[PDB]
């Protein structure tokens, strides 16, 4: 079995492979999450558009993920979430919350970065959804070396400077947008700085928005 | 010990990119051209080979069917293609005995681009150095025409190229391709594309590999005559 | 640069580690050399014993593989018993599972095909060995078979291994009861070296039809004053 | 390269003495341990507004009476605090008692070295406050080095060059709780870049009789105040 | 660049690394053995690094089984790895067969051993030479295994720092006494070599260990010298320096 | 074992280097030619021999693989001998312990090159150096000859030639093959060719040629079973090839 | 089912018959049961076979040697033995008879084996021809046939001679030939009702 | 016994240029009829094959087998041929020598290349030129077509044949019934029929 | 070049992986061993990090008649320590047998060789004196990364050890023959372990005392117990 040791600590502290895996996130594509009082909305800016996967994908019926980086390494994050979540309901009888959930990607993430043979996923997850039979909205974010957070609001990918600069002003966590409407306007907004659109609601109401629907907004805006 | 003399494969640059993908990449854009195009009744295959005493009418080395619904055009070191091709058609046929129903293109595509991304992830083996099309029906999304590279990202087409002159294939294909041509509009597009990026004088049917899914779907690799046929009503001749 | 520190292809197509073992098989100094006769097949191999502490005895290169099988080898007496180990294990595997006496070409295809893999695995390193096989085969009669680190082996009608392998093989060519065939090789040995040869500087093995054997100081004495005669 | 297990001319181990220098970037933790407990606090240091500060678990239970703050690569603490918490959870079903302090911060200790072709060591330390029948109120400061000390007070991260002359002036063995509670957020308010408050700090208290208990955001504005 | 990997040949066709575990043996203390005419005698010199060393106790000198003796110089964690490995390859000969191993059969099986360490870069060649032996159905067997796997039968061996002396008096024990020599006195010549290799490290003061397996003092079983013929063949040594 | 990682990996110009160097190696190699008539095929190779002394009848270089199906090569004679073991056994145990007969020569050919293309991508191990001709015939391709690569890739040929002069005589193989070549005159062909690449002696003791032509079922060992129809691979003798020789 | 095993003067001859039985029941009339090992090996039992036949070719074309009955004899001997058999056969070492293990110049294995015996251990003298060989294996199988209900049919019989090729003689006697039947039970067309006919696509 | 667990009969005949196979079409659990549709004869290309035995291991070859001849196909790029799809069943079987499939395999077809009919029994492989017999009638089947079957019989003649065969010992067997399909196959077309028999 | 892995010899022969794990122990704290006929004597300088920090433990019970001392790398001797308190578990459940302190020193250089010879791992970063009783009487042994284990009268390891070991030599002829008062022993061991301070007195806190022999159970003095020896 091949077990060098390939994410190790530099002179400074620093663990490269974790490091470049960070800038492989960077220069993905996008995922933009703004969590509301009741919706959580994530967003992205000869392709045949049918078969080509939408980037949020349900782990479960309530919890859903979008991600950032390298595409082929999240399908791996993303079949190991699907698995596990099937687990919990088979064995603990009750579906995943979205901080478990949470905890087990960045746990495998965190794997990846000190075990010898393997380089870390180039991925970052925006985990979005409610806990069972609950209602308030949850959005956690996870990164290649591990660590895993709560947002309000959060972006990843591409232009996610500009971006996180424009929602930590638009965005106030003294009032958070209260209707749906300023959930997807809030995110357009951030992307318009094409839109795909899903907004997720408790009890596995999870919807993407259709094209009429977000030209409205973006015409609007 | 040997840690002198790994090379390393699984690891990121400093810009976030995995070398040896890139390098693999880099193996196939000079290999020989394959291109696909789904039209509106069907979906097209058409490579190009890349010598006399060749025996070409027995050559297959570039489109290989993987199931009776399922092609693919190949385009890099065509001994690794040979690995990915035999675990596809064994995958096919366990999905088959499972559920009793021939495996949907994008499963199939998934499957195999997991083996590819694996090599990418750990193990310190190098990764594969093929770019696959996978030409596709299944009752779900009808004709589907997917790619797949070394690092293992699939991506769904209307028209695609793989292998030498991409960019300037994709450039034609973008320009003439119709979402509402038939597959014989559509064949004429594929050698006309090929015509224009090979890097030989001419376009001759011993250079050709050609393969279409229409429909019941029907899978047809074309002989050399067809190729031949095919080629002088075109106007390449 | 590391393809010279493992067996990988150099930009020439080379195995630099193999070719380095090949000059590994010289370190001794020792030339032997190895002829057939009609009934029986016959290695002369020089023993070279400097120290006056060494028992002489113990000082060896010839190795019995098998009641017939017979293998002297040119190089550092460590590999030279692990090649002498592991053709014996593969003589009396090969009687286990066959029911019936390796032949000493099948015994130096396997040996060479083990060669082969230290040849194509990095963490083997190649044996700096050259493995003479002898034997009277029941089928073929008198045989040599010499592998070297390379992998490569092949039959001989005579053979001589060492530093001085050119002059006694010239020396053979020119010219193309075991006691007179023993005193040939001792005879052409002599010649092709040009150096007169006491009882405890020869090591003799003869292989006929019923086993493989070697001479001791008082037999190659006896083969010596023979030839004196 | 070299071998993750080297040793230096100087006798240390090359990957020990890397990881250490992570430790010296995390946030501060400080702890104080007095005769009614131990007062553990930490900088919570939010990268961004956005960020729910809420959601950061810089102090973290182990045991009903063990708990413990965590400064450096904190992805690695959740591994080690796993740990810790399956030797506290394994000692009760073993035993049928709670595990001692120093026992329990030496199973987290037995898994620092036990790394090379584990890749790496762990890049996170942790300070292990604790209360036991057997030594009463206890603070430890576990490294990736396999070495721990026990500590009357304590602070590792950032801020620990100043913090820990700090607290030599300032702990005596007659501290009371409040005055714990009251000389953390003092020597945190002195060392973190941002104006203390209870968004940006948090506090974790252990006891005999209320066991391990972490402070309210409103509980620490109280304690603030009082500053 | 050759010599950073056990397993690499030079394009001379050497083993750097193994000539490297031979300097390491070249600095260690002078071990001998001398056949006689019906047992082997073993001698280590002991160099007394301290006063503080428990006289008589820190022993060099190993046996295998009942009737092998060995002695090694280097280093000393190796050759007692070697010996610990000998003491298995003894003990499995007699489970499978009846009799003790003989001894040439024994210097094959360390041999075996010792050049599977020369074979791989991941491991080391070891950084000892043995001298071993003992007495068999066959008589009286002297071997000297060196770092390379390499072995040989000897009349007599040394090894250490002070081998090229110890060298020298051997051969003059052997030219001095064809008829082969007498368990006894081959003892009192064991003091002599060693006290006189101990020439070549006089900066410190040592301590002489002997050991014999004789088929008619020991009764063909390895026993170290000691009590009144260990002094008589140190006071036999004391006097042959003068 | 501590390599477990791959020894070929690619370049930054996209080249598998430990291949390329393998190809090298083959060459270097001697020269060995397959010609494929209407009614056979023909492989041919030169046995160099290392020493006068060397009894050269002991090394073949070219092996029946199946009856129908038989192999020569150009480059590491040892990497020959190991893969030729290997494709024996594949060819047994892959195919005629399920199928109760031997494969076709296509499929053969493909479990060849998947152990070169393994070599190519395991951790610990070199590629092979050796280019192999494999000539066979089966009952539905008829005749066919295969060229594999050290990388593992395969071609059919009508007629090709690898090693040392396989430029000059892939050359003037091209001049001499045509579509109506019987077997008698692809042997003719392929020993001119092998001529003008062999640098001494030019006679059956230097000179190794085989043959997938007619049934043999005089080479078959046992009669009495109709449907049992014996070898077609057949390697002239050096009698043989002298005749052939006298008489070109 | 009857095998035996006979060695003459210059060779090995060995006799079988072709019956094959599930229970009381006759499932092949016609089974082959002298298997060949290699050209010049076969096998009688009263898979192993197809198995030890391919390792033997693999180990044949391995040593560039003819194989002998001896490797057959021991690599079915050790694979019987990790988890009953007459093999003969010519080698370079001479004609060979065993059973799976003994030597015999005679033998005889199966339901039938005590009859064919009898008629072997009746006729069998040493230094037998050819010819005479063929006829007392072939006789003791015809005993097996006539007495044994466990045999039946016809007589397979294959003949290795030391310095020929081995000549298996399929089916050398068929002293159990139906007779014609009484009446032909052809039924007239139409005779059998068909609910529902289609043509399948292959 | 597993193998009367289920019951069901399939016969092959050898014709002039033809091959016919039939069987039965119950399904049984004990003396209880389940099912009167399952078909044991199936096909991959133009070689038939006849499973009796327990249901579900029909089944789990009939999958095997569809597997197996898939790969070939893509392998060879040719369809297997009778012989050696019996071959491939023999080896499938022995590969489950200690873990068998308690299943009476038949084999039928005819070769593309030398157009000769093909019938097969079964792991030791009884390749019969008049007919063979599986199931548990196979005593009333080995009788009825013993007396019936005469050699070189027309696609009509043949069918009959094997017809009044499986139809009389079907009657005869409390297992086998509930319907019946014989399958006349030629190297230009194969007819399916279904029988008309007694439902007890 | 040549200091890079522990199985790699230097030109002259040498194992610098192995040196560099013996720096480890140079780095240490000073520990003393000495014994006499009826008994051993461990002493100890105990080292904390920090004067708000308490002592590191330098004194290591493996049963009743045996313990040991480490300086160096403290998890080391933890798992040195661990399989040690092994072996002489081991001897008592097959044997009924307490281990003798020589045989459990020899597989502590069994345990520690293998380390320099195979790739992969590191040399244990402690070196250990080990006191014990058994038949043969006190027992005192130093053990070292390199392998060896020798058996001593009186010794040294750490930071400064030169001075208490000179100070042993010197003494050598009066400690051996204390015999049966331990106290005197003791005493012995604490003035040369003072010989090796450069600064700091020994104090409460600091020093650390064990002791094993003919009627005495290994004990470990710490705290006010070792105020009578200061």
């Amino acid at each position: 079995g091949y077990d060098r040791a390939l994410s190790i600590f530099s002179p400074d502290g620093h663990i490269f492979q974790v490091e470049y895996a960070l800038e492989a996130v960077k220069r993905g594509t996008c995922a933009v999450g703004v969590k509301g009082k009741n919706c959580v909305v994530l967003g992205c800016e000869l392709q045949d558009t049918r078969i080509t996967p939408s980037k949020v994908s349900k782990i479960d019926s309530h919890v859903v993920l979008s991600f950032s980086g390298l595409n082929a390494d999240s399908r791996i994050l993303i079949e190991k979430a699907r698995v596990e979540a099937q687990s919990h309901r088979l064995t603990l009888e009750d579906p995943v919350t979205v901080e478990y959930l949470t905890r087990y990607v960045a746990g495998v993430q965190q794997r990846y970065t000190q075990s010898g043979g393997v380089r870390p996923f180039g991925v970052s997850t925006l985990i979005a959804g409610f806990d069972p039979r609950d209602d308030e909205p949850k959005l956690y974010q996870t990164e290649p070396s591990g660590i895993y957070s709560s947002w309000s609001a959060q972006t990843i990918g591409r232009n996610s400077k500009t971006v996180r600069e424009f929602l930590e002003k638009n965005y106030d966590r003294k009032e958070p947008p209260a209707t749906v409407e300023e959930c997807v306007k809030l995110t357009v907004r951030s992307l318009l700085e094409n839109i795909e659109i899903t907004v997720v609601k408790p009890d596995s109401d999870i919807v993407a928005l259709s094209s009429e629907e977000i030209n409205q907004y973006v015409t609007q805006i | 010990g040997s840690r002198r003399y790994d090379s390393r494969t699984t690891i990121f640059s400093p810009e976030g990119r995995l070398y040896q993908v890139e390098y693999a990449l880099e193996s196939i854009s000079h290999a020989g051209t394959a291109i696909g195009i789904m039209a509106s009744d069907g979906i097209v295959l058409a490579a190009e080979r890349k010598s006399t005493l060749l025996e070409q009418d027995t050559s297959t080395e570039k489109l290989y069917k993987l199931n009776d619904k399922i092609a693919v055009a190949v385009a890099g070191l065509t001994a690794d293609a040979e690995i990915l091709i035999n675990t596809a058609r064994i995958h096919a046929q366990n999905y088959l005995k499972t559920y009793n129903e021939d495996i949907p293109v994008e499963i199939l595509v998934r499957r195999l681009s997991d083996i590819k991304q694996g090599y990418t992830q750990h193990g310190g083996l190098r990764p594969f150095g093929v770019s696959f099309i996978y030409a596709g029906y299944d009752d779900r999304y009808g004709y589907q025409l997917y790619t797949s590279n070394p690092s293992g990202n699939y991506t769904g087409w209307k028209a695609i190229s793989v292998g030498a002159n991409t960019s300037a294939a994709q450039t034609l294909l973008q320009m003439d391709y119709k979402d509402d041509m038939k597959v014989d509009d559509a064949i004429e597009l594929a050698l006309k594309t090929l015509s224009k990026t090979t890097d030989s004088s001419a376009l001759t049917y011993d250079r050709l590999e050609f393969a279409t899914i229409r429909k019941e779907v029907y899978q047809k690799i074309f002989k050399p005559q067809e190729i031949k046929d095919i080629l002088v009503k075109t106007g390449i001749t | 640069g590391y393809d010279r520190h493992i067996t990988i292809f150099s930009p020439e197509g080379r195995l630099y580690q193999v070719e380095y073992a090949f000059k590994a098989t010289n370190q001794t100094n020792i030339n032997s050399l190895a002829v057939r006769g009609k009934d029986c097949t016959v290695v002369i191999s020089q023993k070279k014993v400097p120290d006056k502490l060494l028992d002489p005895t113990t000082v060896s290169y010839i190795f019995c593989i098998s009641r017939t099988i017979g293998m002297v080898v040119n190089g550092p007496i460590p590999d030279a018993r692990n090649a002498a180990l592991r053709a014996k294990a593969e003589a009396a595997e090969f009687r286990y599972k066959y029911g019936y006496d390796m032949p000493c070409d099948v015994l130096a295809k396997r040996m060479a095909n083990l060669s082969q893999i230290y040849t194509q695995r990095a963490y083997m390193r190649p044996l700096g060995v050259i493995l003479t096989f002898v034997s009277v085969d029941e089928e073929l009669g008198p045989s040599i078979y010499k592998t070297d680190p390379a992998g490569y082996y092949v039959g001989y009608k005579a053979t001589a291994t060492g530093p001085k392998q050119q002059e006694i093989t010239t020396n053979l060519e020119n010219h193309f009861s075991w006691e007179k065939v023993v005193e040939f090789a001792i005879t052409h040995m002599i010649d092709a070296l040009g150096t007169e040869f006491s009882k405890n500087d020869l090591e003799v093995g003869v292989a006929t039809k019923d086993k493989f054997f070697t001479l001791s100081a008082e037999n190659i004495e006896e083969r010596l004053v023979a030839i004196a005669e | 390269d070299r071998g993750v297990s080297t040793f230096s001319p100087e006798g240390r181990l090359f990957q020990v003495e890397y990881s250490l220098e992570a430790i010296k970037l995390g946030s501060t933790a400080i702890g104080i341990a007095t005769k009614e407990g131990v007062v553990l606090g930490v900088e919570k240091r939010a990268t961004s507004p956005l960020l729910e500060s809420d959601s950061i678990e810089k102090i973290v239970e182990i045991d009903r009476h063990i708990g413990c703050a965590m400064s450096g690569l904190t992805a690695d603490a959740r591994s080690m605090i796993e740990h810790a918490r399956t030797a506290a959870v394994t000692h009760n079903l073993y035993y049928d008692e709670d595990i001692n302090v120093e026992s329990l911060t030496q199973s987290v200790c037995d898994l620092a070295l036990r790394f090379g072709e584990m890749s790496r060591p762990f890049g996170v330390a942790l300070l292990i406050a604790g209360h036991d029948a057997d030594d009463g109120y206890q603070l430890f400061h576990a490294e990736p080095s396999g070495t721990f000390y026990r500590y009357n007070a304590k602070a590792i991260g950032s801020g620990s060059e100043g913090a820990q002359a700090e607290l030599l002036n300032e702990w005596h063995s007659s501290l009371t709780l409040k005055e714990a509670e009251l000389l953390v957020l003092k020597i945190l308010k002195q060392v973190m870049e941002e104006k203390l408050d209870e968004n940006n700090a948090q506090l974790s208290c252990i006891t005999k009789q209320d066991g391990f208990k972490i402070y309210d955001n409103e509980k620490t504005a109280e304690l603030i105040k009082e500053l | 660049g050759y010599d950073l990997s056990n397993s690499v040949f030079s394009p001379d066709g050497r083993n750097f690394q193994v000539e490297y575990a031979v300097k390491a043996v070249e600095n260690g203390t002078t071990s001998i053995g001398i056949k006689c005419n019906d047992g082997v005698v073993f001698a280590v010199e002991k160099l007394i690094t301290s006063k503080l060393l428990v006289p008589q106790k820190n022993v060099k000198i190993q046996v295998v089984d009942r009737h092998i003796g060995c002695v090694y110089s280097g280093l000393i964690p190796d050759g007692r790895h070697l010996v610990n490995r000998g003491r298995e390859e003894a003990a499995s000969f007699k489970k499978l067969y009846k009799t003790p191993i003989p001894i040439p059969a024994f210097a094959d099986r360390l041999g075996q051993y010792v050049q599977a360490h020369t074979l791989y870069n991941s491991v080391r060649p070891f950084g000892v030479s043995t001298i071993f032996g003992g007495v068999d159905k066959n008589g009286a067997h002297l071997y000297m295994l060196e770092p390379s796997g390499s072995y040989w039968g000897y009349k007599g061996a040394a090894t250490g720092k002070g081998r090229q002396s110890a060298k020298a008096e051997l051969e003059k024990l052997v030219d001095h006494h064809p008829e082969g020599l007498s368990a006894r006195e081959a003892v009192k010549q064991a003091a002599k070599i060693i006290y006189l290799a101990h020439e070549d490290n006089k900066e410190k003061d040592f301590e002489l260990e002997i050991s014999w397996c004789s088929l008619s003092e020991t009764n063909g079983l390895h026993k170290f010298v000691k009590g009144d013929l260990l002094q008589e063949a140190i006071d036999f040594a004391q006097k042959e320096i003068n | 074992d501590r390599y477990s990682f791959s020894l070929t990996t690619f370049s930054p110009s996209g080249k598998l280097g430990q291949i390329d160097y393998a190809l090298t190696a083959v060459k270097q190699g001697v020269t060995s030619l397959g010609i494929k008539a209407t009614n056979g095929v023909v492989i041919a190779t030169e046995k160099k021999s290392s020493s006068p002394l060397a009894m050269s009848e002991t090394l073949s270089k070219v092996s029946l693989l199946t009856p129908d199906i038989g192999a020569v090569y150009s480059g590491m004679g040892p990497d020959y001998r190991v893969l030729v073991d290997k494709s024996r056994k594949v060819a047994h145990t892959s195919y005629k312990r399920i199928y109760g007969e031997y494969p076709p020569t296509k499929l053969l050919v493909s479990e060849v090159a998947k152990i070169m293309q393994e070599a190519t991508q395991s951790g610990g191990v070199r590629p092979f150096g050796v280019s192999l001709l494999i000539a066979g015939h089966d009952e539905f391709n008829g005749f066919s000859l295969y060229q594999v690569d050290p990388s593992g890739s395969y071609f059919p040929w009508k007629a090709t030639a690898i090693g040392k002069g396989s430029v000059a005589a892939k050359t003037f193989l091209e001049k001499r093959w045509n579509d109506e070549l019987e077997l008698e005159d692809a042997i003719h062909i392929a020993l001119l060719t092998l001529k003008e690449s062999v640098e001494g002696e030019f006679n059956g003791d230097t000179i190794e040629l085989a043959i997938i032509g007619d049934e043999n079922p005089d080479l078959l060992g046992y009669t009495g079973i109709p449907t049992d129809k014996g070898p077609r691979f057949r390697k002239l003798t050096s009698q043989e090839i002298n005749d052939r020789l006298e008489a070109l | 089912t009857t095998i035996v095993g006979v060695k003459f003067n210059n060779g090995v001859v060995i006799a079988a018959d072709t019956r094959s039985t599930q229970g009381p029941i006759v499932a092949d009339k016609n089974c082959a049961k002298l298997h060949r090992i290699s050209p010049k090996i076969w096998c009688a039992g009263a898979a192993v076979t197809q198995l030890i036949g391919s390792n033997i070719e693999l180990h044949s074309l391995y040593t560039s040697r003819e194989p002998r009955v001896v490797s057959a004899l021991q690599m079915l001997k050790q694979h019987l033995f990790k988890y009953y058999l007459i093999v003969a056969g010519v080698d370079p070492t001479g004609s060979h008879l065993f059973s799976i293990t003994d030597v015999g110049y005679y033998l005889s294995l199966g339901s039938g084996s005590l009859a064919a015996m009898a008629v072997l251990e009746s006729h069998w003298k040493q230094d037998l021809t050819k010819e005479e060989a063929i006829k007392l294996a072939s006789d003791a199988i015809q005993a097996g046939i006539w007495n044994d209900l466990g045999s039946g049919s016809n007589v397979d019989v294959c003949v290795m001679e030391i310095g020929k090729d081995a000549e298996y003689l399929r089916n050398y006697l068929t002293p159990n030939v139906r007779e014609e039947k009484q009446k032909s039970y052809k039924f007239p067309r139409g005779t059998t009702a068909v609910l529902k006919e289609s043509i399948v696509n292959i | 016994d597993p193998s009367s667990i289920n019951g069901g009969i399939v016969v092959a005949m050898t014709g002039k240029d033809c091959v016919a196979i039939a069987c039965d079409l119950r399904l049984g659990s004990q003396s209880l009829g389940v099912s009167n549709k399952f078909e044991k004869i199936f096909h991959y290309g133009h070689v038939f094959l006849g499973i009796t035995g327990l249901a579900t291991d029909v089944t789990t070859l009939n999958e095997m087998f569809r597997y197996k001849t898939n790969l070939y196909k893509l392998k060879e790029e040719r369809a297997i041929e009778p012989e050696t799809f019996t071959q491939l069943v023999s080896s499938s079987l022995y590969e489950r020598r200690f873990g068998p499939y308690f299943v009476g395999p038949v084999v039928a077809g005819i070769n593309s290349k030398s157009g000769k009919p093909f019938i097969a029994g079964f792991g030791c492989i009884d390749e019969a030129k008049d007919f063979i017999v599986s199931g548990t009638a196979s005593d009333q089947l080995f009788g009825m077509c013993e007396s019936l079957y005469e050699p070189n019989l027309e696609p009509e003649d043949l069918f009959e044949t094997i017809s009044q065969a499986l139809l009389n010992a079907a009657d005869r067997d409390a297992l086998s019934g509930w319907g019946a399909v014989v399958y006349i196959i030629k190297k230009d077309e194969v007819v399916k029929r279904y029988l008309k028999m007694r439902q007890d | 070049n040549y200091d890079g892995d522990t199985v790699t010899f230097s030109p002259t022969g040498r194992l610098f992986q192995v040196e560099y794990a013996l720096e480890a122990i140079k780095q240490g704290s000073v520990t003393v061993g000495l014994r006499s006929n009826t008994h051993a004597v461990l002493v100890a300088l105990k080292r904390n990090a920090d004067e708000l920090s308490s002592y590191q433990k330098k004194i290591i019970k493996c049963d009743e008649h045996m313990g040991l001392s480490l300086a160096g790398l403290a998890p080391d001797a933890r798992v040195l320590s661990n399989y040690l308190r092994q072996q002489c578990n081991y001897s008592s459940l097959v044997f009924n047998r307490k281990l003798a302190v020589e045989r459990a020193g020899h597989l502590l250089c069994d345990k520690a060789q293998k380390n320099t010879q195979s790739y992969g791992g590191r040399p244990y970063g402690v070196g250990l004196l080990i006191i014990g009783y058994d038949k043969s009487g006190a027992h005192l042994l130093e053990f070292q990364p390199s392998g060896n284990v020798t058996e001593l009268y009186g010794t040294a390891i750490g930071a400064r050890s030169q001075g208490a070991k000179t100070y042993l030599e010197r003494t050598l002829d009066t400690f051996i023959k204390i015999d049966g008062n331990p106290d005197e022993l003791i005493k012995a061991g604490v003035e040369a372990i003072s010989q090796s301070l450069r600064d700091e007195s020994l104090t409460v806190d600091n020093l650390s005392i064990a002791i094993v022999g003919k009627d005495t159970p290994f004990t470990i003095y710490d705290g006010e117990a070792v105020a009578k020896y200061i």
